């Protein structure tokens, strides 16, 4: 009575249009914080003379 | 924010002489420090 299951699975097929095929999507997030912030990125370096 | 460590190995109470003592590991861990125990291999 007015009660279902809140999961359903996404049943996909190939058949599919363009709006409803999976998409695998990846958040990143930058956090800062009161340490030596390991994680900084590429440095670049030239031949020395 | 830093943890220092330096050490010195030598083959010998505390005895007599001079030895400097070279840096071994930095970490960068930066947590507040109060306290420390050590270990034994019973
Ligand atoms: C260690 O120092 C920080 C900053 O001064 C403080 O926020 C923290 O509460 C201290 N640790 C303890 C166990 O009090």
């Amino acid at each position: 009575f007015n009660c279902y299951f809140p999961l359903r699975s996404y049943s996909f097929r190939p058949t599919y249009g363009v709006g409803h095929q999976p998409y695998r999507v990846v958040v990143l997030s930058f956090e800062l914080l009161h340490a030596p912030a390991t994680v900084c990125g590429p440095k670049k370096s030239t031949n020395l003379v | 924010g830093y943890f220092k460590i330096y050490s010195k190995h030598t083959p010998i109470d505390l005895p007599q002489g001079f030895s400097a003592l070279e840096p071994l590991v930095d970490l960068p861990i930066g947590i507040n420090i109060t306290r420390f125990q050590t270990l034994l291999a019973l």
